[PDB]
C-alpha cells in the first residue's frame, strides 16, 4: 500500500544510446495509498494551431 | 423550523459535529502528536528518536 517514486536526472552529451556509465537513483515521493494498478500509459504534449 | 431569539431552551438552534473514526487497512494518517521535550548532552540518558 505504499507507492514509491525514485528520480534522477543527468546531463548526456552522446547522442542516442544509453551512456556507459554509473549513478544511483535517490528517493523522492512516497504515497500511502493502495490501488491495484497493472496497466501504465505515458502522455505526450503536441503543438496545435 | 422557526428559530428566533426569543426561543427557550430546548427550542434554540444548536450546532452539532459528530466525527466518526474509520480503521481501514490503508496506512494511518490522521494521529495525534506526542511533545518532544527537549535534548541533553553529556549524560548517560535514553532516548526515542
Ligand atoms: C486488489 O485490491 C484488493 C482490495 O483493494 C486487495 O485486497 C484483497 O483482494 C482480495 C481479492 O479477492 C480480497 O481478499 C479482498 O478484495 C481484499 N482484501 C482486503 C482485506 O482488502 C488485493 O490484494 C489487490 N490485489 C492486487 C493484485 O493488487
Ligand atoms: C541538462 O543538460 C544541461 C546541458 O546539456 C545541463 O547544464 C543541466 O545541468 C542538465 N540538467 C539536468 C537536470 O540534468
Amino acid at each position: 500500500g505504499y507507492f514509491k517514486i525514485y528520480s534522477k536526472h543527468t546531463p548526456i552529451n552522446l547522442v542516442r544510446d544509453l551512456p556507459q556509465g554509473f549513478s544511483a537513483l535517490e528517493p523522492l515521493v512516497d504515497l500511502p495509498i493502495g490501488i491495484n494498478i497493472t496497466r501504465f500509459q505515458t502522455l505526450l504534449a503536441l503543438h496545435r494551431s | 423550523y422557526g428559530f428566533q431569539p426569543t426561543y427557550g431552551v430546548g427550542y434554540q438552534p444548536y450546532r452539532v459535529v459528530v466525527l466518526s473514526f474509520e480503521l481501514l487497512h490503508a496506512p494511518a494518517t490522521v494521529c495525534g502528536p506526542k511533545k518532544s521535550t527537549n535534548l541533553v548532552k553529556n549524560k548517560c540518558v535514553n532516548f526515542n528518536f
